[PDB]
């Protein structure tokens, strides 16, 4: 298949390996999420736009939406962590090992 | 590591002794690498060489115990000239249960290894011969 | 497995074919204990609340078995229906594929050799 | 009734007992029609067996 | 010796301490996110190259 | 009970739990043949509705 | 459980934006309109054990 | 939490699994999803301490990377396919992706690394609705995807999930922990018949559900989550002992009660499809399930564990707590197995 | 089989709904009652089976064992009255409806013409008789017992039930009625291997098969007295019944898979004979003489010859009698010292005459005295398997002195030498105790004089 298919493709796969490999900061994972999530917007507009299948335009932007929501809750999400530990090091969450 | 097994199985009993002894030895070196990956993945290692040495000390145990197998198992079926003989596994799963016990230098895990690997061997020597499946395809 | 027989008349509970089938009787044995259900139910809602176990709440208890009576009845409905499907799509794919489904020669005991093994 | 518990297992035993003939004439389908039993039916008789 | 130990010892003695050490060893997780995922990166890997789940 | 009611019972009890064996073995080869060819009631996975399928004249002939 | 609340019903909620053969604003057709109005004409109504 | 707020709240959560279940496109699919998560973090964080922050964050965080491949499997799709339409996929690597984010969804092993830590540190209601409603929606995608779906990784998935959730719970202490590793070995067994029979996949979930909310609906109404404070129980309520008891002997699947029912019917399916080892395996695995059922049941019903002064006051009170369908679902998970043929209806 | 399923069903209302003070006499009244409605299963045939209906069905091998369970109800609840005094009422009640619900598991159990009915209730036996043991046993092993009777009988019963449904899809039926016409020859392979495994392997645990058999002097041993009666009584029968049955649709590999088996009970019954010379624990060497008397059985249906099924069943059924009085005897002296150390109370003839008299009865059927049905069963046991191998009698015959050494050194620990000084609690006799004596040795010697309804199917 078409060969800027092979980068969008390869760019969500480091962007899962890096959101699969933590370092310590929970924003580093949020990032690498909407890596994700922007590679998957990039490849679904390249195919909608490619194969001219014109109801589906509105689909990436549903894509954007959603996922940009979820993003916000995540960031809440961080914040809450943040006002725990000072911090948002992934290390600060390990109560629940027992 | 699908054609690892493939290559297992293709060679007929007592035949071909190196062949089948190296593809056990990289069957059981690919078990203990995935051993070895999930290891130094859910145990974090104090350094980098600890979990080299982690890795490749579970890879050379598994690798053993499969080349230790292969051996003893083409050997009997070698001696005894009886290809399609499930005590020729059930020799070479105990076999490598005494290597397990050797790695881990102790004699009850070896006994115990012994047996029940020997039993496994033994059974997927019975699922060869009469095509038991363990993944089986939906019929109905 | 039946997904596509009730896929052309969806969601529905009992289709109109299930008509044509006869109910459970209403001195149905499956019902029955299912009205036993009931009652069993209501006891243990005695229980867990510290009641008279068998005086207490009488229309409640009525409630429960009228209520598990009530779904019982439409749940065995349902359950006769699918299995009167089952073997109505079994009857007609056996008479449909002939070629599959050959009448087999029975043959009698006279002809049958079998190997004879002596306990002993 | 002063003894109405003394009276749960017979009658249990009779209703179960009855059950069990009420299950042999479902189980009537070869009733005079074995190979081995069948028969004329007598006068003043319509089965074999209740 | 034999019916109070050693047949005791063979069916149900090492299999319970197979189960404890099973048990054990499932169980020692040190709650870290961080190495939970990397196992789902060793999983997805295993999968793909290892057992080719994808082919 | 007469051994001519517990006799003629039986037989009727054998004939009902043969004709269960024979239908059941019937069943699992109607399973077997329907998921093989997928050409009876049972198995039909869906495929796309061609109700949805537009067909009027479009903005650019080569369709 | 796909439970068919759509046909059910009889409302269109998502069948519009399904397949690139449906009907597009303008009468747009998609690049693959023909090809794909085959296949669905083919594999309709059959099974997807037939259709493969 | 306000109660219009919190209704609103969960309404939405059941709108996402209903979106996920009656839709017919593949976008509204990941919504479904999207919406189910979004709505139910809030559940998670009902009390606000920070056990609850990092069990919605974990959850945030699995469900999330599951969502994100779920939409990769679907984009695929989109490449191979054209089209959008809820059913097989076209491409082993999108059925793969699916799998896998399936499987992280209902926290399947080895993806089940956040079922026993996000259980345990939210509320036990919210602990219910994760264990049985978070379980429907991603269940209903696979039952409709099962044309595509590899058999050996779904058959590994399953297997894993029955030892790692057997091996799980014996060293546990924590009732939610306990549930949770009960998950996994559920799970495990609902998909290892999904290619098979997905009607016994149907059957095993709807008896787990009745099973799960029966044990978490015990341990609402008597306040417990650990093993320890279970075993007051016998002094404060004694019925309630009688319930565990019947109830965890359902669950390990003991006859002749409900819970025997699915496994059965799994091992009535796996046979006729010429499997005969991995049932057996699956059915002696399930005997560490009924272990640790056990060692509670000998905690709860079976011993009297010795209770404290304290008790004494609590005899005065009865329980207010609106146990909700709890005598519906005692029976309902207990006393089932006589009518097994009534799963005909989920045909 | 509806006609006793419903009394038994009948009898949770009757000692749920009675008073206080009268619990155990209704009970006991109406499971008399029932005890003697189970005569009228003795309608069987020299051709065919009595054949109640598409689920239940009795032949001349379930009819001793039914007789034998409805039997048993009311002698258990004689027996644990006294001990369970005491105990709340709820949980009396509770105790008593665990028994009631053991007992209706039991009886269609036998009856189950369908070999999953017959697994279903085969394992729903278990729940009553794990909670009896769990909850009302004495001693704190009684937790750790449970285990050992709950996952030594599941480990080797989940394979029998994937074994069973895989002669459902093969066959088309699991009806015993069916399967006696379309049996088809099992040939060696070892796929037949342990598929004879997996019939087999269920049964040789609740026998207990010897080295399987460390669940029963535990789960005997740390029981109330009417679990060790049903599960020394009728529990270990479940095992021969099943292999009775099961052992039709195994032919004819049997015939080599049977020997390894029958060396694991010829020199089993050697050796657990063995261990009652030297057990301190009377209850334990009641138990171990159990596992004795059931290799016997499991010699038996190995070698399948008439006379070893005609010489099981007696054997079953007088085994059954005989170690349930033993328990009896055992409760009767722990009543007394709550020790069941044997060498603790000796010299008990000396205070205790007629229940010394019970126990010399319980010794000499224990010994297999003729003509009781204990000699016909072993004696027959005895003649099939000379007929198996010739040198087998050797094995027979030193079990046949070992059989009579425990038997009477439990009489003389127990009851003779000079009694124990420092004990002063041993109560004359009560009349339920030696009512219990009679009611378990009265009907073993009254067997003695018509043998041929505990003979079985092939009288
Ligand atoms: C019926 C079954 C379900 C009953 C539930 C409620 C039972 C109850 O509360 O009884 C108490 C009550 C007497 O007590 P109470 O004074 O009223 O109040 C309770 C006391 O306070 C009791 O004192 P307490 O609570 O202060 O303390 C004592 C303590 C004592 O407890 C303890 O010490 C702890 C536990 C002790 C050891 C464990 C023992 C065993 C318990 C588990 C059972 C497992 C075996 C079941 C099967 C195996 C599979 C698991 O607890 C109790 O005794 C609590 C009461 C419950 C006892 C009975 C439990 C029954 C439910 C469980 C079994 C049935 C359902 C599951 C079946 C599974 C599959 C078959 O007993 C009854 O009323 C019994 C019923 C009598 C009449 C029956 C009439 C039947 C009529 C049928 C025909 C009519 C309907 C027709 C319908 C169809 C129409 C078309
Ligand atoms: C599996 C084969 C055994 C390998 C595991 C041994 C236990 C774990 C261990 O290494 O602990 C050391 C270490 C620390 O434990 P530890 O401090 O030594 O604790 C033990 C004490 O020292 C206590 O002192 P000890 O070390 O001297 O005694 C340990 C005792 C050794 O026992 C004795 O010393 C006395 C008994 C003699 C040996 C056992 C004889 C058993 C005979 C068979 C049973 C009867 C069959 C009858 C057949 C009749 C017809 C022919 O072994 C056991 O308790 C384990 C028994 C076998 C484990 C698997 C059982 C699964 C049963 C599932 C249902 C069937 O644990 C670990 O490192 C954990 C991970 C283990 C590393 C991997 C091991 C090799 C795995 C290879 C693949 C196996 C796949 C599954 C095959 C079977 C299913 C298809
Ligand atoms: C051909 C290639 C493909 C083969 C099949 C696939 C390969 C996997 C086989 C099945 C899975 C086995 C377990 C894998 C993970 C290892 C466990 C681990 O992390 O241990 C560390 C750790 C143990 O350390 P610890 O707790 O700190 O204490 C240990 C002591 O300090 C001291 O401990 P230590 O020094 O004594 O030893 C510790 C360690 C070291 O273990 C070893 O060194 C043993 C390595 C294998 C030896 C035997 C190989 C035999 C090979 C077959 C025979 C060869 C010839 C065959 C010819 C054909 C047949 C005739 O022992 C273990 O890990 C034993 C427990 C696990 C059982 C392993 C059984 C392997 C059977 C392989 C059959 C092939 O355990 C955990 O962390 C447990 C939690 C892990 C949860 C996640 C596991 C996920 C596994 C997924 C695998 C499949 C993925 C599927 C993907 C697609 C679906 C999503
Ligand atoms: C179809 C599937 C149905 C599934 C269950 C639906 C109800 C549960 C969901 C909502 C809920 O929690 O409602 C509370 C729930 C009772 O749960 P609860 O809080 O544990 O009740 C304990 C006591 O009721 C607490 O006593 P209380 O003093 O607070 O109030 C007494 C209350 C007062 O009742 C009323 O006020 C009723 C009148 C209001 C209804 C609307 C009128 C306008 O009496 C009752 O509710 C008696 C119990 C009725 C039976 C409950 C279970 C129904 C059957 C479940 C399905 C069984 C399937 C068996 C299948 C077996 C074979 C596979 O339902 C009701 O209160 C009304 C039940 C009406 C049943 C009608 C069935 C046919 C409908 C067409
Ligand atoms: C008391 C504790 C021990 C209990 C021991 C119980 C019996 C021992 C052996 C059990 C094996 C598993 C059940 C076998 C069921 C056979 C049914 C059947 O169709 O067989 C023919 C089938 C043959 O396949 P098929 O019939 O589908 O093939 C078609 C026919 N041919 C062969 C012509 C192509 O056998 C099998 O498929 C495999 C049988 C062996 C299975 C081995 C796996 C289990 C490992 C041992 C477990 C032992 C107990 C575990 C618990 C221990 C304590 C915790
Ligand atoms: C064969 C080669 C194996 C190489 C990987 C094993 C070495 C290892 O585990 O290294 C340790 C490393 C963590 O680095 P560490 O130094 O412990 O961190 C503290 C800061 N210095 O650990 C890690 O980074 C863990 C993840 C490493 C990759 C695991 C999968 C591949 C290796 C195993 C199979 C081979
Ligand atoms: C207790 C545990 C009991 C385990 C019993 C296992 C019984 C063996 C079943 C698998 C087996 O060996 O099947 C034989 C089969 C080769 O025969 P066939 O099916 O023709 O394969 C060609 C593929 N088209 O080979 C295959 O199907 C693939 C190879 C399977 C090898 C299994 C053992 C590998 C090592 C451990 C993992
Ligand atoms: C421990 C507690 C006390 C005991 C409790 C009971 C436990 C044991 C239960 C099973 C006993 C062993 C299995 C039954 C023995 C049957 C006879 C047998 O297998 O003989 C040895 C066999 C002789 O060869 P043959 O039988 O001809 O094999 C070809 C089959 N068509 O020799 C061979 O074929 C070589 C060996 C093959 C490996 C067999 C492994 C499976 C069986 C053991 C498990």
């Amino acid at each position: 298949m078409s060969l800027v298919y092979m980068n969008i493709m390869m760019a969500f796969t480091v962007s899962l390996t890096g959101l699969l490999m933590y370092r310590s900061h929970l924003m580093s994972s949020l990032l690498c999420l909407e890596g994700m999530m922007l590679s998957l917007f990039i490849l679904a507009t390249l195919m909608i736009l490619n194969s001219h299948f014109t109801l589906a335009s509105m689909m990436p932007i549903i894509l954007l939406v959603f996922a940009a929501c979820e993003a916000a809750l995540g960031l809440s999400l961080l914040v809450m962590v943040s006002n725990t530990y000072g911090t948002d090091y992934v290390q600060n969450l390990n109560l629940l090992q027992c | 590591a699908k054609t690892l097994l493939h290559q297992y199985w293709d060679i007929p009993e007592g035949t071909e002794c190196h062949r089948k002894t190296y593809a056990a030895t990289s069957i059981g070196g690919a078990s203990g690498l995935v051993v070895s990956a999930y290891s130094v993945a859910l145990k974090t290692p104090t350094s980098f060489l600890e979990g080299v040495a982690r890795t490749g000390r579970y890879t050379f145990t598994a690798a053993a115990i499969g080349a230790i197998f292969g051996l003893t198992s083409c050997i009997s079926a070698q001696v005894r000239e009886k290809p399609d003989d499930p005590l020729n596994y059930l020799i070479g799963g105990c076999a490598g249960g005494l290597t397990l016990g050797a790695r881990t230098r102790s004699y009850g895990i070896g006994a115990a290894a012994c047996a029940y690997m020997g039993l496994t061997a033994a059974l997927v020597k019975m699922g060869q011969l009469e095509g038991w499946k363990v993944f089986a395809e939906p019929k109905v | 497995m039946m997904t596509g027989r009730q896929a052309r008349a969806p969601l529905q509970f009992l289709p109109d074919e299930a008509r044509s089938l006869p109910p459970p009787k209403l001195t149905d044995p499956r019902l029955a204990y299912i009205g036993f259900l009931g009652y069993c139910s209501g006891l243990i809602d005695n229980a867990i609340r510290r009641r008279p176990v068998l005086s207490a709440g009488l229309h409640r208890q009525f409630l429960y078995i009228t209520s598990f009576v009530f779904v019982g009845y439409y749940l065995l409905k349902r359950q006769d229906y699918m299995y009167a499907v089952r073997d109505h799509d079994m009857f007609s794919y056996i008479k449909s594929h002939p070629e599959d489904f050959p009448e087999k020669d029975k043959k009698t005991y006279r002809e049958v050799f079998e190997e004879f093994h002596p306990v002993r | 009734r002063d003894h109405w518990i003394h009276v749960l297992v017979p009658v249990g035993f009779v209703f179960g007992y009855y059950l069990d003939r009420k299950n042999d004439e479902k189980l009537a389908a070869f009733r005079n029609k074995s190979l081995l039993y069948k028969r004329e039916l007598k006068p003043q008789e319509e089965v074999t067996w209740k | 010796l034999l019916d109070l130990i050693w047949l005791e010892t063979i069916l149900p003695k090492t299999i319970s301490l197979a189960q404890m050490k099973m048990s054990t060893t499932i169980t020692s997780q040190k709650g870290l996110i961080k190495l939970y995922f990397l196992s789902f990166l060793i999983t997805i890997l295993i999968s793909t190259t290892l057992l080719n789940f994808h082919e | 009970d007469a051994p001519e009611k517990n006799y003629e019972r039986t037989m009727a009890i054998l004939q009902i739990e043969s004709e269960k064996a024979e239908l059941r073995l019937k069943e699992l080869e109607v399973r077997r043949l329907m998921r093989a060819k997928g050409d009876g009631p049972w198995f039909q996975y869906p495929t796309i509705d061609k109700a949805l399928i537009d067909h009027s004249p479009k903005a650019t002939p080569d369709n | 459980p796909f439970f068919d609340v759509q046909k059910k019903l009889g409302v269109d909620l998502d069948h519009w934006m399904t397949i690139q053969s449906a009907e597009q604003p303008h009468r747009i057709p998609a690049r693959c309109h023909a090809f794909e109005k085959e296949w669905i004409e083919c594999a309709h109504g059959i099974g997807s054990i037939r259709a493969e | 939490m306000n109660p219009i707020i919190l209704i609103i709240i969960l309404m939405t959560v059941m709108l996402g699994t209903i979106i996920v279940m009656i839709s017919t496109h593949w976008l509204l699919i990941w919504i479904g999803f999207e919406m189910n998560m979004l709505a139910i973090i809030p559940i998670m964080m009902k009390k606000h301490n920070p056990r609850a922050t990092e069990a919605s964050t974990k959850y945030f965080l699995t469900q999330s990377t599951a969502s994100m491949l779920l939409m990769m499997a679907i984009i695929i799709n989109l490449m191979f396919s054209g089209q959008w339409t809820v059913m097989k996929l076209f491409n082993p690597m999108a059925s793969m992706l699916m799998t896998m984010a399936l499987a992280m969804k209902l926290g399947m092993a080895p993806f089940h690394f956040w079922v026993p830590e996000v259980t345990q540190g939210i509320p036990l209601s919210s602990g219910l609705i994760l264990l049985t409603w978070q379980k429907l929606a991603p269940m209903s995608v696979l039952y409709q995807i099962l044309p595509s779906i590899n058999l050996d990784l779904i058959l590994t998935l399953s297997i894993l999930s029955i030892t790692i959730g057997g091996w799980g719970g014996l060293n546990q202490t924590q009732l939610r922990k306990i549930m949770a590793y009960s998950s996994i070995a559920h799970m495990g067994w609902m998909t290892a018949v999904l290619l098979y029979n997905p009607t016994m996949t149907l059957l095993n979930l709807i008896i787990y559900i009745i099973m799960t909310s029966t044990m978490f609906t015990l341990f609402m109404a008597n306040s417990t989550t650990t093993t320890l404070s279970l075993s007051h129980t016998w002094n404060k309520a004694p019925i309630m002992t009688i319930l565990v008891l019947i109830t965890l002997l359902s669950m390990g699947g003991l006859p002749p009660l409900s819970g025997f029912m699915p496994k059965w019917m799994i091992i009535q399916e796996m046979t006729k499809n010429d499997s005969i080892i991995l049932p057996t395996l699956m059915a002696i695995t399930a005997l560490l399930n009924l272990y640790f059922y056990m060692r509670l049941t000998y905690s709860t019903a079976l011993t009297m564990f010795p209770s404290t002064n304290n008790m004494k006051m609590k005899w005065q009170f009865p329980t207010t707590k609106r146990m909700t369908l709890l005598p519906t679902m005692t029976v309902l998970s207990t006393m089932l197995l006589p009518l097994t043929p009534i799963l005909s209806i989920l045909e | 089989m509806l006609k006793y399923i419903i009394p038994t069903m009948m009898l949770m209302p009757l000692t749920w709904l009675s008073k206080n003070s009268m619990i155990w006499i209704n009970t006991t009244l109406h499971s008399l009652l029932i005890s003697l409605t189970s005569l009228l299963l003795l309608n069987q045939f020299g051709d065919n089976s009595l054949n109640f209906s598409l689920t239940f069905f009795s032949d001349s091998l379930s009819t001793p064992l039914l007789i034998l369970t409805m039997w048993l109800l009311p002698l258990m609840l004689m027996a644990s009255q006294h001990h369970l005094s005491k105990e709340n009422l709820a949980r009396k009640k509770l105790f008593i409806s665990m028994l009631i619900l053991l007992q209706l598991f039991l009886i269609m159990t036998f009856t189950a013409t369908e070999l999953i009915f017959f697994y279903i209730m085969f394992e729903a036996t278990l729940v009553p008789t794990l909670i009896i043991i769990t909850r009302w046993g004495n001693q704190t092993e009684r937790l750790n017992a449970g285990l050992y009777f709950l996952f030594y009988t599941l480990a080797g019963s989940l394979p029998l039930l994937v074994a069973l449904i895989y002669i459902q899809n093969t066959m088309g039926s699991l009806n015993f009625l069916i399967l006696q016409y379309w049996v088809q020859p099992m040939p060696n392979s070892w796929s037949n291997t342990f598929m004879w495994l997996a019939c087999m392997m269920a049964f040789m645990v609740k026998m207990p098969l010897y080295g399987l058999h460390l669940w029963l002097p535990k789960a005997h041993v740390e029981a109330p007295i009417a679990g060790s009666m049903v599960l020394a009584a009728i529990l270990l029968k479940l095992g021969g019944y099943g292999m009775m049955r099961i052992t039709l649709l195994l032919n004819p590999i049997t015939d080599f898979m049977a020997y390894p088996f029958i060396m694991l009970s010829l020199w089993g019954m050697i050796m657990t004979s063995s261990i009652c010379l030297r057990q301190t624990d009377l209850k334990s060497l009641i138990a171990y003489s159990s596992v004795s008397h059931m290799a016997l059985v499991i010699v038996a249906i190995l070698i399948q010859t008439p006379w070893s099924y005609m010489g099981a069943t007696a054997l079953m059924i007088a085994h059954g009698l005989t170690s349930s009085m033993l328990f009896c005897l055992a409760n009767s002296n722990y009543e007394r010292v709550h020790s069941r150390t044997m060498i603790l109370a000796r010299g008990l003839q000396t205070l205790l005459p007629l229940m010394a008299a019970w126990w010399l009865l319980a010794s000499l059927t224990n010994l297999a005295l003729p003509p009781s049905i204990n000699l016909i069963g072993e004696l027959f046991v005895v003649m099939s398997t000379f007929s198996w191998s010739n040198i087998t009698i050797i094995l027979m015959g030193l079990n046949m002195v070992i059989t009579a050494l425990y038997s009477l050194y439990m009489l003389i620990t127990t009851q003779r030498g000079k009694h124990t000084h420092h004990i002063n609690n041993i109560l004359p006799s009560f009349t339920r105790e030696n009512a219990l004596m009679s009611l378990h040795m009265l009907p073993l010697l009254l067997l003695s004089l018509n043998p041929k309804i505990i003979l079985g199917p092939l009288y």
